[PDB]
RNA sequence: AAACUGCGAAUGGCUCAUUAAAUCAGUUAUGGUUCCUUUGGUCGCUCGUACUUGGAUAACUGUGGUAAUUCUAGAGCUAAUACAUGCCGACGGGCGCUGACCCCCUUCGCGGGGGGGAUGCGUGCAUUUAUCAGUGGUGACUCUAGAUAACCUCGGGCCGAUCGCACGCCGGCGGCGACGACCCAUUCGAACGUCUGCCCUAUCAACUUUCGAUGGUAGUCGCCGUGCCUACCAUGGUGACCACGGGUGACGGGGAAUCAGGGUUCGAUUCCGGAGAGGGAGCCUGAGAAACGGCUACCACAUCCAAGGAAGGCAGCAGGCGCGCAAAUU
RNA sequence: CUCUCGGCCGAAGCGUUUACUUUGAAAAAA
């Protein structure tokens, strides 16, 4: 999977990639060191994360980003934009007058990094408030349950 | 609001200070300094409201120019300093020395002490960190930093401070069976020994606390102060030893002092 | 003036949001600091707390460092051959930071020629005028050479970066922001990222 | 030497505006013809040019040297220089004393 | 006093990192 | 007295026009920022005229101009904690690099190994970049500290050319204070965010996106996180769980009236938060205004005028007009 | 609820997740 596709040079910024190599040392490549960060709250590392080679930025295992704050959950509605995705949230707000529910929902663009493969339409995520992402996303992805009924 | 505010309305003013509703519109606005504006008491309040050496606010201006309060062994003479928990406020001039600690029902009561105890406080440390050239550094509730403390001392301990030098002399761990006393919240000014802590990663640290009657309560990690190590404290408790009477028992105790007096 | 308050934008729904106060001064921005290739020209502002930003218009000296060598060294800035964001950048010849730039390089060929006692970036006639004959060849004692001789075993460069000696200019990276800090700072470029910006400016031509 | 002077409705001239009529500029702290009530305060105000014609009520000129002639009451009178030197450089250079 | 602190806290922190090695090899024993 | 310097004038007071997920409330975040002041730390850590430096300017003294203002000009002096400039000292060195040379060792020897070293460059904390290793800390740092190569803005960063009171000891050393200061912490905040919560209306059912709408990459700007803005990409984003649009005699709360229980209505109004200073807009100074008892314009009103010009902002306290059913003392 | 760690307990998960109910904390003054 080629990661170089933007009109700049795709890079982990803490990994150093051009330290010197003697020919005796030239196995093929170096096998590029891969940098990224444990999470805490209990949530474990992908394995896709430590041995991918995607660049994310925003990625909360590869990236720069720090989760604080709310732990959320919701059900992934749209995947349709880049690295990001659309989950609903759905609760019963309380009428005091009546001492009776009504179902509502919020959407919520979160985003999802490429360490999650097979995310489908359906799905439990987890998610984790940070800093400001763009104009509308707060939360990055940090788990991924299946459907109930998943081959 | 352009700019910082310099004004506190009487009705807006921290309810632990006992102001009333008539004597004006305004309260003394405490001035910046070591104490959080809502956890202190402002050196007016002390002087004229609640030893009554003052009556008006430029009677407490006349005492604090002739420099005769120390606040921790420093003369002050801004009325409105802010003087918190475990201050030593002397008055050499009349010879007597009060620390401001918390009673029962969460106000700082008039606490006079010993001349001896007059040397020293405890405070909470609330950071420890390295800087310059590796030189390891404390910060206090008090505001105060002091370099070179020793390895063991660790975040939520407390520390027993020189007043005349400002070193530590030696320090209490946090731990299960210390002495406490509750700075904050609806269990303020209650001491009890630490039962456990339970620690919620990501969010506020929950502490239980046995008073010595055998009442249990719970407050934040940030609300508990270690006061002793055991069941000893190192500072002399106000007149209430820091147990809470309901208000049943408060109701006898007040019926039997009044049928005793006479 | 220029803004750059989030409540003029519209709601994430596409409504429109109307505004609840006037503009206010913490909100302010400033015209951009088209830094350009000349000397030395560098103007402060006045910001928020009353600190100072430097707002560099013309720069013409940088501090460029070869990673794989960690040698650092004060170089001149020659041109700008590559923008990722903006071609106009390039046409304009413009310092941001992430900008590509040909950097001289001559005190890397020094530091090179007195840390290795190898020849860097010569051509064939091999002329070798006095003062760089001897910081080539020298005499020195059993324990010197024998230095230099452990050292000259690991001192072999990438054929890109021996080709950019030989034009006596190298590809570098601006990893600093000049209308910011106003200065021009960043990283030779070599190993891979080369590759991909030499191919990038090539078919870019 | 031509110093200054005020035109025919008192409105000062300045040094650097070179016209013969009447300008509005925006004066700030540091400039001839304002005083600024305020820090950082700059007005808009009315100066005339520094160029000289007949439109003038006043013109302020300033001897530079001196002929053979003595004008009656312009060159023949002194003043004693009130308020000598203060700092104790000035005084030394003043009667040239030494360290000592 | 600079000089006095910095000489007070080396040994101070020598006497802790006794303390600690000593602690480490009551634990490598068992 | 005056005047220069410093500080404050960004609080307070008034009003409720705007404002309908906006404000505001509770709850969280800044591991994404700024912070005058108070409080504590730091302030011979840097190897490079001082027993004290320079030029002004005000007050003041004198000549004035204009019908007119808290308008100001020319001339003659003179101050600093205003403006600048700039050392000594601690100072002997240490530490990186350099490495003329010298010594020991082994090896016949070569050669290898180990030392001492003259001469040169650099050096502290802040700043900018790159690299290396892994004191203290966190749930989690690309945190803190450390090491290395450099940088360090003429529109410059710190490394005291300041004042007062007591006076002393041994020929030099000194006790209390006050001002000032880079940086760190603290206090007072502020500013953006997270989660949930708002009245009526479908005779408003699809809206946003060509002039950013939603997301990605790189940057610009900003105190910082962010379509905040730009370039190039992708075609997204919201909606009958009521989007979008319209209305409100809508500033939001704490609260108020009534009430068996449930409810209905009110909240311009003294506490908290927001907004505005006739309407828009743009700025200076400052730690903090997009400030209006600051300034610059345009629009609407309006004052003095010698007709050339000058000066405005009571939704502050009184008070007047007008409006009205409707509200107090210059 | 149990298998592991530290001094029979303190720790660790996770029992699918909740809603609900009870408690505790934090919640301006008026
Ligand atoms: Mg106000
Ligand atoms: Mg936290
Ligand atoms: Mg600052
Ligand atoms: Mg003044
Ligand atoms: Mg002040
Ligand atoms: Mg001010
Ligand atoms: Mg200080
Ligand atoms: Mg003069
Ligand atoms: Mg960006
Ligand atoms: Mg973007
Ligand atoms: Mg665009
Ligand atoms: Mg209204
Ligand atoms: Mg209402
Ligand atoms: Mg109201
Ligand atoms: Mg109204
Ligand atoms: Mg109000
Ligand atoms: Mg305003
Ligand atoms: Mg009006
Ligand atoms: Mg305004
Ligand atoms: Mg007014
Ligand atoms: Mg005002
Ligand atoms: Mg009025
Ligand atoms: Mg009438
Ligand atoms: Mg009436
Ligand atoms: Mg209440």
């Amino acid at each position: 999977a080629d990661i170089q596709t933007e009109r700049a040079y795709q890079k982990q910024p803490t990994i150093f990639q051009n330290k010197k190599r003697v020919l005796l040392g030239e196995t093929g490549k170096e096998k590029l060191p891969r940098y990224y960060k444990n999470i805490g709250l209990g949530f474990k590392t992908p394995k896709e994360a430590i041995e991918g080679t995607y660049i994310d930025k925003k990625c909360p295992f590869t990236g720069n980003v720090s989760i604080r704050g709310r732990i959320l959950s919701g059900v992934v509605t749209k995947m349709k934009m880049q690295r990001t995705i659309v989950i609903r949230r759905d609760y019963l707000h309380y009428i005091r007058k009546y001492n009776r529910f009504e179902k509502r929902h919020k959407n919520m663009s979160v985003h999802l990094s490429p360490c999650f493969r097979d995310v489908q339409i359906g799905d439990i995520v987890t998610v984790g408030e940070c800093r400001p992402l763009s104009k509308t996303v707060r939360f990055n992805v940090l788990k991924v349950t299946k459907a109930a009924g998943t081959k | 609001a352009r700019g910082p505010k310099k004004h506190l309305k009487r009705v807006a003013a921290p309810k632990h200070w006992m102001l009333d509703k008539l004597t004006g519109v305004f309260a003394p606005r405490p001035s910046t300094g070591p104490h959080k504006l809502r956890e202190c008491l402002p050196l007016i309040i002390f002087l004229r409201n609640r030893l009554k050496y003052a009556l008006t606010g430029d009677e407490v201006k006349k005492i604090c120019m002739q420099r005769f309060i120390k606040i921790d062994g420093k003369v002050r003479t801004d009325i409105t300093y802010p003087a918190g928990f475990m201050d030593v406020i002397s008055i050499d001039k009349t010879g007597e020395n009060f620390r401001l600690i918390y009673d029962t029902k969460g106000r700082f009561a008039v606490h006079r002490i010993t001349p001896e105890e007059a040397k020293y406080k405890l405070c909470k440390v609330r950071k420890i960190f390295v800087g310059t050239k590796g030189i390891p550094h404390l910060v206090t509730h008090d505001a105060r930093t002091i370099r070179y403390p020793d390895p063991l001392i660790k975040v939520n301990d407390t520390i027993q401070i020189d007043l005349e030098t400002g070193k530590i002399t030696d320090f209490i761990k946090f731990d299960t069976g210390n002495l406490c006393m509750v700075t904050g919240g609806a269990n303020l000014g209650r001491i009890g020994v630490i039962t456990n802590r339970e620690r919620h990663p990501g969010s506020f640290d929950v502490v239980h606390v046995k008073d010595a009657n055998g009442n249990s309560f719970a407050t934040r990690l940030s609300n508990i102060f270690v006061i002793g190590k055991g069941n000893k404290p190192w500072i002399s408790l106000p007149r209430g030893k820091g147990i809470r009477l309901t208000i049943a028992e408060e109701r006898d105790k007040r019926l039997a002092a009044k049928q005793s007096s006479g | 003036g220029i803004s750059r308050d989030n409540w003029h934008k519209r709601r994430k729904t596409g409504g429109k949001r109307k505004p609840y106060h006037k503009k206010r001064k913490y909100e302010l921005g400033r015209p951009a600091a088209n830094t350009k290739i000349g000397p030395r020209r560098i103007h402060t502002v006045r910001v928020r707390g009353g600190n100072k930003k430097y707002r560099a218009l013309r720069l013409d000296v940088g501090n460029f460092s070869w990673g794989s060598e960690c040698c650092t060294r004060k170089t001149r800035i020659i041109d700008v051959v590559y923008n990722a964001s903006n071609n106009e950048l390039v046409r304009t010849k413009t310092l941001v930071k992430n900008c590509i730039v040909l950097i001289d390089s001559t005190p890397y060929r020094q530091w090179y020629e007195s840390h290795y006692a190898l020849p860097l970036g010569r051509k064939k006639g091999a002329k070798l005028t006095p003062e760089e004959e001897e910081i080539l060849n020298k005499k020195r004692s059993k324990k010197i050479q024998k230095k230099y001789d452990e050292r000259k075993k690991n001192a072999k460069i990438s054929s890109l970066l021996e080709e950019q000696f030989q034009q006596g200019k190298l590809l570098a990276c601006i990893a600093s922001r000049p209308g910011q800090c106003g200065r021009a700072d960043g990283y030779v470029l070599e190993g891979k990222e080369l590759e991909f910006y030499l191919r990038k400016i090539k078919a870019r031509k | 030497r031509i110093s200054g002077g005020n035109d025919k409705q008192g409105f000062p001239m300045k040094q650097g505006v070179l016209t013969h009529g009447r300008v509005r500029l925006l004066l700030s702290k540091g400039h001839s013809c304002y005083r600024p009530r305020r820090t950082g305060e700059r007005k808009r105000k009315s100066v005339r040019g520094c160029i000289v014609d007949a439109n003038l009520s006043v013109l302020n000129l300033v001897i530079v040297k001196k002929g053979e002639k003595d004008i009656p009451g312009l060159t023949d009178t002194t003043v004693p220089r009130r308020l000598g030197p203060k700092r104790a450089s000035r005084i030394r250079k003043l009667f040239n004393l030494s360290k000592e | 006093k600079n000089k006095e602190e910095a000489a007070e806290y080396a040994k101070l922190l020598a006497k802790r990192m006794k303390e600690a090695r000593e602690k480490r090899q009551e634990q490598i024993a068992k």
